[PDB]
C-alpha cells in the first residue's frame, strides 16, 4: 500500500477490528457488567440478590 | 464443565494408618474448563544436588 497523507477520503489508511461471538457448549464466561441499586430497609421490596 | 477442589487441614499425632475421627471439607476453588479427564499422577520435589 502506497498510504500517504495527500491521500484523499478513501485511500487513506483505516483500522479496521472485527468482533466476533463463539458459543461452544463450554460455560460462558464474557459479557457486560450488571448494574447495581441502593440498599433498602423495612419496606416490602422485591429484589434480585 | 466445572472442576472443583476441596481441601482441609489437620494436626495429627498417629504414625502408621490415617485417624480414626470426622471432620468436614471445606470448598477450596472451582474452575469454569471443560475437559475429559479420565488419568492422573503426582509430582515429587526432588533434591537435584
Ligand atoms: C489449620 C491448622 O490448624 N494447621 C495446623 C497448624 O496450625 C499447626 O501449627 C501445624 C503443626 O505442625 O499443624 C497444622
Ligand atoms: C469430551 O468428549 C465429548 C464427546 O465426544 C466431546 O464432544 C468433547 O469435545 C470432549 N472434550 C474434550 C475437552 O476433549
Amino acid at each position: 500500500y502506497g498510504f500517504q497523507p495527500t491521500y484523499g477520503v478513501g485511500y487513506q489508511p483505516y483500522r479496521v477490528v472485527v468482533l466476533s461471538f463463539e458459543l461452544l457448549h463450554a460455560p460462558a464466561t464474557v459479557c457486560g457488567p450488571k448494574k447495581s441499586t441502593n440498599l433498602v430497609k423495612n419496606k416490602c421490596v422485591n429484589f434480585n440478590f | 464443565g466445572y472442576f472443583k477442589i476441596y481441601s482441609k487441614h489437620t494436626p495429627i499425632n498417629l504414625v502408621r494408618d490415617l485417624p480414626q475421627g470426622f471432620s468436614a471439607l471445606e470448598p477450596l476453588v472451582d474452575l469454569p474448563i471443560g475437559i475429559n479427564i479420565t488419568r492422573f499422577q503426582t509430582l515429587l520435589a526432588l533434591h537435584r544436588s
